Order: structure tokens, then C-alpha cells, then sequence
């Protein structure tokens, strides 16, 4: 619930980058912040698997 | 790491806008204050792909039983005078030909600033904001019926 | 410029009153609370994301 | 609240307020088109009295219309700063995080 | 229709906008002076932040 | 002959006028970029009828 509930609040920071101009920035910087964001999430999720695993 | 170096180009970044968006209204009451025009647009009598070429503003009356008068945005291209209906959609023809209109300066009538284009298919009355621009519209109408 | 609503505004014909301008005045507007409905959106999730971290 | 409300709450007012004197501007232009056109000619002091109004409407139009210009042109710019800014706090937040986690992690190992 | 109408209809437009403005920025300055105040002195960076926008 | 004399007066005085208004304008502007301050309203301590007033 807190992985979805992250996993939705970052698909709404980037809806506002795509509205924007595509400039360096924007383009690349700003897209690198949230894709980490989402590779934290799936991280995150791994350990979810594992606690699971272990109870 | 990344945070940190791009954080700090993000507060210089908005100073220079801070600068910026200052300096523009600083020139824009100076603007205001200065060099602000009351006077109306004036379209342009100027050579295109096939000539002349004009497009303004003017008035004119619809087609109800009152003929209740309307501002539309007329071009004059191609020894033709078209009327534009709306933004970015086909456009309607007004006088089919120029070279086979005529243009009244109407000195007698009542309504200020008048011309008539009368052509052998189709005419049409228009009215104009300014004596400047009823001169202009009446010898561009002029130069097209020489075509 | 490459901004999003600079390059659909018509700084040229800003004196001029063109039905181009009024298109743009117009058009420009539809990003604007394009714009604002994203950033409320983002405040709703914003609660959402507090309400289930908590 | 430190970005993002202070953005909607605030940094739409200013544009919205030049946005309704520019439409009542161009309410006034219609008008001051419309009588200057209905006048007859005979009736000279009269019309030279509706065309001043009218070269008041023009001008302050374009006074409002510049005002627009300068305030859709701050906004262009703001928006990419100001959620850039708040993306920063996010991971921000984050490597701060981590890093308490895993600056006990010998002790705990 | 030239003086008395045009004069109610217009002369009052441009002081009560600014009216509704100055008074959004009284509601603007009292909460501003509001969470000037209400911050704890150990909260420094947040307090700082707070009295800049005051 | 009142009426045309006052009226004369009247166009002068009032483009006197919007020179003037446009003075005051023009000086708060200046105000507003140049000296417009950011800083709390600082009270006086200084001697009246019976000593210091604040």
C-alpha cells in the first residue's frame, strides 16, 4: 500500500515534466531523480518478497 | 552529490530570472509611459507570392432580417477578396473578382468611414475605423480592379 | 525560445489584437489549468502518501 | 506546503487579476469600436468625443495586454524551478535517510 | 451617458482591484506574521525560511 | 461667457492633472524596485511630556 501509494505520487511528478519544456535540465536531470525513485520502489519490493519469504 | 551541485545552480538560475522578469517590467513602464500607441493597427499593401496583399479588420452587415452590422477579418490575395469565419477553418468568398469590381467613397451617405465594392456577381457595403483606413482599403481595391 | 508557453503565445502580435492573439490568449490558457488540476492532483496523492507512510 | 500549496495558493493571483481587467479592456475596446462606428457623420463634435474614448480603449488595451505578456513570461519560467525544487527536497530527504541507517550499520553487522 | 455613467461604470474599477489585492495581502501578511510567530526557536533552517517569506 | 471661461480652465487643470498622477506613478515604481523595504516597522524611544515614549 505504501510502495503503490509512492509508485502513484511519483507518476505525478512526472506529469508535470512532460507539460514542461523538454530542455537539459528538465529533460535529463529531472528524469534521473524520479527513475531512481521508481528503482527504490522495486528495491523496496524485493525486500517485501523476502520478508514474506522469512515468515 | 547530484542534489547538492544542481541545487546550486537552481538558486543563481532564479536570481538571474529574478534579474530578468524585473528588467522586462522596468522596460514595459517605460513602454507604457512613453512610446504606448492609441492609434489603430494599420494593415499593409505589400507584394507576396502573386502581388499585393492585405488583411485586416473591418465592418460589414449580416445577412438577418436586420442586417445588423458585424466585424469580420478580410483578405485581399490573388485578385480576390475572401472573409475569414473563424480561427484556422476554410474561408468564404466575398466579391468573386476584383478586376471586375468598382469602389464607392460615398460622400453623401449617412454611416462614417463607408465604402461599397459592387462587382458584377456579388457586392457588399464595409465600414473602416479611421479615415486613414478607409483610403487604404478603397486603393487597394483600387490597385486589384487595374490587375 | 524553447519554453512550452512561450512557443504558443504570440509576443508579436501582443499590440496588434490579431485573431491569432486571441487564439493564443485562448490556447495558452488550456496549460494553465492544465497545470494547476496536476498540481492539486500531486497534493492529494501528497496526503495519500503521509496517510499510508504514517 | 513550502512549495507546492504557496504555488497554487499564490502564483496564479496575479496573472488571473491582469486576466480580468484585459477581458473588461476588451469589453471596453467592443464598446468604444461600437460607438465609434455608429455615430453619423453629420453629428462631427459628437464622434470626435466617441473616437477619444476610443483612443483611451486602444491604448489601455494594449497597457493591459502587455501586463498579460509580462505575467504568462514569469510563469514560463517559475514552474520548471519551483517543482525542480521540490524534487530536490524529495531525495534530499532521502540520502539523509539512508545515511543515518547506514552510518550505525558497523555497529549493528 | 458620457460623464455620470462612464464615471460610475469605470472611475471605480482600477481602486477597488487594487482594494482586493491590498486586503489578500493584509490576509497574506497576517499569516505570514502567524507562522513568523508560532515556530520554536531550536527549529532554526524552518524558522529562517518562514521570516523570508514574512 | 462663465461657462466657456471656467471650461478653458477646466482641460488645462485636468491635463495638469494626469502630468501629475503620472509623477506619483512613475516616483512608485522607482519606489517599488529601488527602495521598497522588506524589513519589520522598527519603534521609537524618545523623551515627551514626562520622558521616553515607545
Amino acid at each position: 500500500h505504501y510502495l503503490a501509494a509512492s509508485r502513484a505520487f511519483v507518476v505525478g511528478i512526472c506529469d508535470l515534466a512532460r507539460l514542461g519544456p523538454p530542455e537539459p535540465m528538465m529533460a535529463e536531470c529531472l528524469e534521473k531523480f524520479t527513475v531512481s525513485l521508481n528503482h527504490k520502489l522495486d528495491s523496496h519490493a524485493e525486500l517485501l518478497d523476502a520478508t514474506q519469504h522469512t515468515l | 552529490q547530484y542534489r547538492k551541485e544542481l541545487g546550486a545552480q537552481l538558486h543563481q538560475l532564479v536570481l538571474n530570472s529574478a534579474r530578468e522578469k524585473r528588467d522586462m517590467e522596468q522596460r514595459h513602464v517605460l513602454l507604457k509611459q512613453k512610446e504606448l500607441g492609441g492609434e489603430e493597427p494599420e494593415p499593409s499593401l505589400r507584394e507576396g507570392p502573386g502581388g499585393l496583399v492585405m488583411e485586416g479588420h473591418l465592418f460589414k452587415r449580416a445577412s438577418n432580417a436586420f442586417k445588423t452590422w458585424s466585424r469580420r477579418w478580410f483578405t485581399i490575395q490573388s485578385n480576390q477578396l475572401v472573409y475569414q469565419k473563424k480561427y484556422k477553418d476554410p474561408v468564404t468568398v466575398v466579391v468573386d473578382d476584383l478586376r471586375l469590381c468598382t469602389v464607392k467613397l460615398c460622400p453623401d451617405s449617412e454611416r462614417r468611414f463607408c465604402f461599397e465594392v459592387v462587382s458584377t456577381s456579388k457586392s457588399c457595403l464595409l465600414q473602416a475605423d479611421s479615415e486613414r483606413l478607409l483610403q487604404l482599403w478603397v486603393s487597394a481595391v483600387q490597385s486589384s480592379i487595374a490587375s | 525560445p524553447l519554453g512550452s508557453m512561450t512557443v504558443k503565445l504570440d509576443f508579436e502580435e501582443c499590440l496588434k489584437d490579431s485573431p491569432r492573439f486571441r487564439a493564443s490568449i485562448e490556447l495558452v490558457e488550456a496549460e494553465v489549468s492544465e497545470l494547476e488540476t496536476r498540481l492539486e492532483k500531486l497534493l492529494k496523492l501528497g496526503t495519500g502518501l503521509l496517510e499510508s507512510g504514517r | 506546503q513550502q512549495q507546492i500549496q504557496t504555488l497554487v495558493k499564490e502564483g496564479l493571483r496575479g496573472f488571473r487579476e491582469a486576466r480580468r481587467d484585459f477581458w473588461r479592456g476588451a469589453e471596453s475596446l467592443e464598446a468604444a469600436l461600437t460607438h465609434n462606428a455608429e455615430v453619423p457623420r453629420r453629428r462631427a463634435q459628437e464622434a470626435e468625443e466617441a473616437g477619444a474614448a476610443l483612443r483611451t480603449a486602444r491604448a489601455g488595451y494594449r497597457g493591459r495586454a502587455l501586463d498579460y505578456a509580462l505575467q504568462i513570461n514569469v510563469i514560463e519560467d517559475k514552474r520548471k524551478f519551483d517543482i525542480m525544487e521540490f524534487v530536490l527536497r524529495l531525495v534530499e530527504a532521502q540520502a539523509t535517510h539512508f545515511q543515518q541507517g547506514h552510518e550505525e550499520l558497523s555497529r549493528l553487522s
